[PDB]
């Protein structure tokens, strides 16, 4: 910026290595020297994808019979299948669909180790009592979602034409669950754990007969003794049955074989792209790297081979082969710069010129912009390492000189 | 390489400029240290080392074989990972990591680079060789 | 609900003789973590030729575990009589995080035929039977060991050729020597080798049918079978529970000659397992054909940090229990089985509360 | 007697190996710290972006950034300390020659 | 309701710009305008910055 | 001693291993410093 | 732990962890500096003796 504020000169910081140097010093005037700059990034030339392809995730049990009460929720656990949320959701009139610790876009598109679906009858009038912040009966004694896993909660009404789902006589829930200790003085509330059933489920019937019904069981010494007690309460049944659906997903306890259904192309195979930098998605595991055919190591049944830094370094493919996975290694770049001549050369340290006057191979890597002179210096200002020196021509190209 | 992260990284000011400049300065200091040290070990005058140097005194382990025998033994007995100054980039693609936790192949993965020393081996040997030949006189 | 075959039609159960004294043996086989005993392999991945620490469910180093042994029943010549068992059905344990089982460790050794201490025989591997559930109490006569509501039963059958896993309500039968009837001692399963262990056609329902004599199976949600190839190889079995259900682990399908356990099944059991017991088993062999059966050992699991040594082929052959002692802590802090000589500070010996004040 | 002296009882020799080990430790810090999550759901920025939307995605990425910035600052500080140390030490070698 | 700005501030602060997006919307679908929503509205119709 | 904290502490990698090893090394250096110093103050010969 | 549930409890514990990790790093860094300093100084004492 000039004194009058106009921009008369600028540097495009990503244009080349010299431009990167000026931007890192925020100056159009930098000193002579040999500077490390951003590496030349390798870019993917393709992608590889492997997913379980087969049976779809079966939501049939959900659609048949009378759904359970909130404290008796039924659980469907999906592994090794192709899931489709729309195919479930389209059957219901969805009133509420919110997600936590996972985006809305992700819940329908990501691969999971498992997907757990908890379904039950639930009055929409008690919507707020399924909130994580709730301190009412439902979150305390009936149903609570996990805090450690990503979850979604869906509340939906069963359409009049979905005649395979029948209604209970009323909605019901536990409003009290506690233990009376053997002293018969102290009462201890028994709170439901996330993703678990309340301990009072064994004393509370599938439907609470009347609001205020009280239940009790004598506990054995093995159970700590004392009594387990509970009270139930009810909500009048609505015109159409209202249901809650809790979805919990896990991302890495197994091969993430719970995926969206993907139509595969033969340009996303590993064998067809060996030696290339590709993006990969292997049963939910993703990143960038280079696949190579190599000797099998690790346990075959476990599919993914990791190193000591927890990087994926090997993979057993469904094609029967074992591949080594290397990162898409970048090419080192150093700028050799002469302030007096305003000239420069690029050093690709530890790189053979096979990957780069043209390129010149030196003991410290490949240089571009230096001319081999078979000249000796003692007074070196731009040492390249070993006993090499960049020697400005003064302007022309920098010469590659040896230090005597 | 994630643009979203880079956007957030910018909120920390010129962080990477400070990292790069600090290491650049440290690396220059190392080259100045070497240049200064060897300028002082350097003899102004020295006798040629010939086989038999030492006479009755057996100094053959100090004579250049070039590095001396004791010097080669010192290096051979120390476990040093080869940084691959000329083509380590390629060695780590064609052969891969030498072992678990290979910190040389990690260079091109983690985003760091080991730089070569100011002097090569033959030049360093030349300085200690000429130093040896100067001791008696 | 799942059809699990017909009910027993017998009016009475076989009398069960409980003589715990005969089963009070001391044959310790503590977990030796340096041999990777009781280790469940990292579940979603493998490693090759490295040593790392890992957090997971492991047995404690040095844990002796609970030993259980099955025996031949009573007999007079060629006619088997009543069953002979230990007091295992009343010995209800807390499940906690699950357990691992050392099976057939004594196989091929010469041991004792429990029912007749003076008689020795070559030891053969026998598989453990378990009853697991969320609620326990007593039977009609006051004896402990009744499970309520849905109970998970892991019952090996076919003379050790299949594992049958089912989740069902156990409704005790009221016949003679049955849990809801008269002269009840303990329920037990059994098989009769003379008719059940033919060289060709094994009776794959022998232990199930005997189980059914004591209990009616009602409201079964599943019944799964897994096939076991016969051998005398030491193997490990494990059970844990998560939100996904009950996970069954075994070494025999992946690391048969090693002992690392890998998951082979997941059961749709979502109620929390809090209690388990060993279902006693008695073999109705004739008096002249009694076998010695290997004892099995049950070890509890807990969330521990272990140092795991993965071989090139990925199996864990050596490990350190990082919390066992101070030396183990040292090896784990360096992630190595080889550390230098020296004097090292390690975690302090923690004081624990011996009570509370309010 | 010195020809066979490069053993574990030779303190000068062990110091040579220690200097080499210190170089390796400096690099191991950079290499191993990238696997840390620093409280984040993943050490992979790509996974965070894959799973979360911006209001939460930023928070998770920011954890990785602060962790990695801390690592780089620690690395640089140790290189500056080790460099200064070596520079002093180079003077000492000069004096001994 | 406000997000990333206080209620007191929305009516009192200076802005470079203020953008007002208005539309017909049933109150019965209130929850589907939430940032956490995975329903039709936040996915295909309207989403706030 | 809180298990919940320890679970979260593990997300920071081998943090405590680095703390312990760094201090161990520093403490060894101090012992080497003392051993070396006193080896040199030590006289070969002395009068009572 | 007594007052909060996991989604908030973790955040509060994490503040204490980061604070304490920072303290330990600072402590170690100063012990390394003081140790190096003393080691140099031990050489100086050697020379003066
Ligand atoms: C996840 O799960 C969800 C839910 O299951 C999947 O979403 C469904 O995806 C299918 C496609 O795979 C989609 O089907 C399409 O429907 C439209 C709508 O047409 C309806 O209305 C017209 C009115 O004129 C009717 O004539 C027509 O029959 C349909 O009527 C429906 O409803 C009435 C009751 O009101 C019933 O009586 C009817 O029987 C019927 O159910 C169709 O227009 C569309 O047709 C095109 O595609 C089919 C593919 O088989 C093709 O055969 C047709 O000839 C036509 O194709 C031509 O046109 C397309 C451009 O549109 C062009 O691309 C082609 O090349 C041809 O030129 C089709 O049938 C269904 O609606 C979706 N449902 C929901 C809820 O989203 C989702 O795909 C799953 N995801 C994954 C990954 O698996
Ligand atoms: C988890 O598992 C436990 C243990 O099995 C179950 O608890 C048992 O529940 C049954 C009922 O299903 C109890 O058995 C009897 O229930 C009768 C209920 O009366 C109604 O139903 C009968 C028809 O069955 C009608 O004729 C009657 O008019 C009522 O409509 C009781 O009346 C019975 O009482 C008898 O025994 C008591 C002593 O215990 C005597 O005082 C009575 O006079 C009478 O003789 C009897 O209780 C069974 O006892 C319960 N067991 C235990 C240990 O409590 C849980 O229900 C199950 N949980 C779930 C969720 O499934
Ligand atoms: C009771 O007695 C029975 C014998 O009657 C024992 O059973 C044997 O147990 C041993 C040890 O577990 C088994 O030996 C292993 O066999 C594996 C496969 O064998 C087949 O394939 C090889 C060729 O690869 C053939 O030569 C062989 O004939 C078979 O067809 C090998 O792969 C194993 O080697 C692996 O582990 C060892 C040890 O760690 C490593 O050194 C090797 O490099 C390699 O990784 C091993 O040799 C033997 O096969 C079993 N025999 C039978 C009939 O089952 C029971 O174990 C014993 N029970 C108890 C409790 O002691
Ligand atoms: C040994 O144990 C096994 C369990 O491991 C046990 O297997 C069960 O056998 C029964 C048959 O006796 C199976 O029940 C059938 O399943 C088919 C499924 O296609 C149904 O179609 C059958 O329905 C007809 O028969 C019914 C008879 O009750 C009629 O009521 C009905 O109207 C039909 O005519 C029937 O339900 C059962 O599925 C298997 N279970 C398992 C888990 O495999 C076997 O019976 C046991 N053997 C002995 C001798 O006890
Ligand atoms: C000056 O000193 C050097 C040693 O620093 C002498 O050289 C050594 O001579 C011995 C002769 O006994 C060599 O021993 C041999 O070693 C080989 C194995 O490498 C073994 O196979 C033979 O049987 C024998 O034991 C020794 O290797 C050699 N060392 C070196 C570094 O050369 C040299 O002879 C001395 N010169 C004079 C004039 O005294
Ligand atoms: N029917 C039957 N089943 C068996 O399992 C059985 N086992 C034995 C032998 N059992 C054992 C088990 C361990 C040791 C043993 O050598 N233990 C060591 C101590 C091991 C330790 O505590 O570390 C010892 O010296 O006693 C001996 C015999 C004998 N008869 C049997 N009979
Ligand atoms: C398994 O790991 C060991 C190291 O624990 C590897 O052994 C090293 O191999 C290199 C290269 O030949 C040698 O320079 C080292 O001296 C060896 N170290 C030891 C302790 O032996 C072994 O090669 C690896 N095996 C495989 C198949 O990768
Ligand atoms: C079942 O038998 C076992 C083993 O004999 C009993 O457990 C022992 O109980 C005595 C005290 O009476 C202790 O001194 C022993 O150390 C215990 N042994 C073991 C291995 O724990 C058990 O109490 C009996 N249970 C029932 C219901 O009779
Ligand atoms: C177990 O399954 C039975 C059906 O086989 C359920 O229904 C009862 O069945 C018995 C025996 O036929 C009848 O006497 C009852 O009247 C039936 N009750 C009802 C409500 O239909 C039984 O409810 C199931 N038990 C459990 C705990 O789920
Ligand atoms: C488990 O083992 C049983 C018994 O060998 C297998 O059942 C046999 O299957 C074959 C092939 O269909 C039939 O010809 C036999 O008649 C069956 N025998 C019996 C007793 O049913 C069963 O298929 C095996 N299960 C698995 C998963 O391998
Ligand atoms: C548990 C028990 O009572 N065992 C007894 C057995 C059985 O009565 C017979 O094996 C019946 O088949 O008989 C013995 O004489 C024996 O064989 O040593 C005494 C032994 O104590
Ligand atoms: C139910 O299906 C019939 C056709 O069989 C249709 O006329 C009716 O409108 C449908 N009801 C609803 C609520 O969609
Ligand atoms: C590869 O995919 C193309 C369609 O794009 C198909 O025509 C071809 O036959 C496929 N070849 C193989 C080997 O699958
Ligand atoms: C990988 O190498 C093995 C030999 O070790 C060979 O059999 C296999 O066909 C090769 N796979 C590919 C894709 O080249
Ligand atoms: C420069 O040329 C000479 C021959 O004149 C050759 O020996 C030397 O290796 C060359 N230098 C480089 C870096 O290629
Ligand atoms: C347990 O024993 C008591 C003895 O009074 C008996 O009343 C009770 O019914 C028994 N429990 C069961 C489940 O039968």
């Amino acid at each position: 910026f000039s004194v009058d504020g106009y921009i008369r000169r600028a540097i495009d910081c990503g244009f080349n290595d010299l431009s990167q140097l000026h931007c890192s010093y925020e100056s159009f005037d930098v000193e002579s020297g040999v500077y490390s700059v951003s590496s030349f990034e390798a870019k993917p030339s393709g992608s590889v994808v492997e997913q379980a392809e087969g049976v779809e995730c079966d939501f049939s049990p959900l659609l048949s019979g009378t759904p359970p009460q909130v404290y008796n929720f039924k659980r469907l656990v999906f592994t090794n299948c192709n899931y489709n949320l729309t195919k479930l959701l389209s059957l219901f009139s969805v009133n509420d669909f919110t997600c936590s610790q996972i985006s809305p876009a992700a819940i329908a598109s990501n691969c999971y180790s498992s997907l757990i679906l908890d379904y039950f009858s639930y009055p929409l009038s008690m919507k707020s009592d399924l909130s994580v912040s709730s301190a009412g009966p439902i979150s305390q004694f009936n149903y609570k979602q996990s805090f450690s896993n990503p979850t979604c909660l869906i509340l939906a009404t069963v359409p009049h034409n979905l005649t395979t789902i029948t209604k209970p006589l009323k909605y019901s829930y536990i409003n009290k669950c506690s233990r009376l200790l053997s002293d018969d003085r102290t009462e201890v509330p028994q709170l439901v754990n996330a993703n678990q059933y309340s301990p009072c489920v064994s004393i509370v019937p599938s439907t609470v007969w009347e609001d205020g019904d009280y239940y009790r069981k004598q506990l054995s010494p093995l159970e700590g003794g004392g009594w387990l007690v509970a009270s139930g309460s009810t909500v009048a049944m609505t015109e159409q049955l209202q249901m809650g659906f809790g979805i919990t997903v896990q991302y890495g306890t197994d091969t993430n074989s719970v995926c969206p259904k993907l139509e595969f192309a033969n340009d996303t195979k590993i064998a067809s792209q060996l030696g290339n930098c590709v993006e990969y998605s292997l049963y939910g595991v993703s990143g960038r790297g280079v696949f190579q055919n190599c000797t099998a190591v690790g346990v075959r049944q476990q599919r993914f081979v990791y190193d000591a830094y927890q990087n994926l370094v090997g993979y057993y493919s469904d094609d029967g082969n074992y591949y080594c996975l290397r990162a898409c290694v970048s090419v080192p770049v150093s700028v050799i710069y002469d302030k007096e001549t305003k000239t420069h050369a690029t050093l690709f340290g530890s790189v053979a010129c096979e990957h780069i006057y043209g390129p010149l191979q030196t003991p410290v890597g490949c240089v571009l912009g230096l001319v081999n002179s078979s000249l000796f210096v003692e007074d070196c200002k731009l040492p390249l390492g070993q006993s090499l020196c960049a020697l400005p021509d003064t302007p022309g190209e920098m010469r590659l000189a040896s230090i005597a | 390489g994630f643009q979203k992260c880079e956007q957030l990284l910018r909120e920390y000011g010129q962080f990477c400029s400070k990292i790069n400049q600090a290491l650049h300065g440290a690396n220059l200091r190392q080259d100045d240290s070497v240049r200064n040290l060897f300028a002082s070990v350097k003899s102004s005058q020295s006798s040629p080392i010939i086989p038999g140097f030492g006479g009755d005194f057996n100094l053959t382990l100090l004579e250049p074989v070039a590095r001396s025998a004791i010097e080669d033994l010192l290096f051979d007995k120390v476990t040093i990972a080869d940084p691959g100054y000329m083509q380590g980039y390629d060695d780590c693609m064609q052969q891969g990591p030498a072992s678990a936790r290979d910190l040389i192949c990690a260079q091109y993965v983690a985003g760091y680079k080991v730089l070569p020393p100011l002097m090569d081996v033959n030049m360093e040997a030349a300085y200690t060789s000429s130093l040896l030949g100067s001791i008696a006189g | 609900t799942v059809d699990v075959g017909p009910d027993s039609v017998k009016s009475a159960c076989i009398e069960v003789d409980i003589q715990q004294t005969f089963f009070d043996k001391t044959w310790p086989r503590p977990i030796d973590v340096s041999k990777a005993d009781g280790i469940i392999y990292p579940q979603g991945r493998t490693y090759s030729n490295i040593t790392i620490t890992y957090q997971g469910l492991f047995p404690y180093q040095g844990d002796h575990g609970d030993m259980y042994v099955y025996s031949a029943g009573h007999a007079t010549g060629t006619t088997p009589q009543k069953l002979f068992v230990a007091n295992y059905s009343q010995d209800v344990k807390q499940f906690a995080n699950g357990f691992v089982v050392r099976i057939g460790a004594a196989a091929n050794s010469t041991g004792t035929v429990i029912i007749s201490p003076s008689t020795s025989a070559t030891i053969r591997k026998i598989y453990p039977a378990f009853m697991l559930g969320s609620s326990v109490g007593n039977f009609s006569d006051g004896k402990m060991g009744r499970f309520f509501n849905h109970t998970l039963v892991l019952l090996p059958d076919g003379c050790g050729t299949l594992l049958r896993a089912f989740y069902c309500i156990l409704e005790p039968r009221s016949g003679n020597h049955c849990p809801a009837g008269n002269s009840y001692t303990s329920f037990a399963t059994y098989h009769t080798p003379a008719t059940d262990c033919s060289d060709g056609n094994y009776n794959r329902n022998a232990s199930l049918n005997s189980f059914k004599e004591y209990f009616n199976l009602r409201n079964c949600t599943f019944m799964y079978t897994y096939n076991i190839t016969e051998d005398e190889i030491l193997e490990w079995f494990g059970i844990t529970q998560t939100a996904q259900g009950v996970h069954l682990f075994s070494s025999r399908y992946v690391d048969l000659y090693g002992g690392n356990m890998f998951q082979f099944a997941t059961l749709p059991v979502y109620d929390t397992i809090k209690y388990y017991s060993i279902i006693p088993h008695s073999i109705r062999s004739i008096q002249s054909d009694r076998k010695a059966w290997a004892a099995f050992y049950v070890y509890k699991l807990q969330p521990l940090t272990f140092l795991l040594d993965f071989s090139v082929d990925g199996y864990i052959r050596r490990a350190i229990d990082c919390g066992f002692n101070d030396l183990s802590q040292l090896h784990c802090s360096y992630e190595s089985f080889d550390v230098e000589s020296g004097v090292y500070s390690v975690s302090s010996f923690e004081a624990k509360p011996s009570g509370s004040v309010v | 007697a010195m020809q066979t002296g490069f053993t574990t009882t030779n303190e000068a020799f062990q110091k040579v190996q220690d200097a080499v080990n210190n170089n390796a430790q400096a690099l191991s810090k950079l290499a191993s710290e990238l696997s840390n999550t620093f409280g984040a759901i993943s050490a992979s920025i790509g996974d965070i972006i894959q799973r979360l939307d911006p209001p939460e995605q930023d928070a998770q990425i920011d954890r990785l950034i602060n962790g990695r910035l801390t690592t780089l600052n620690a690395f640089v500080a140790q290189q500056l300390v080790r460099s200064e140390s070596a520079a002093l030490s180079a003077q000492l070698a000069k004096d001994k020659v």
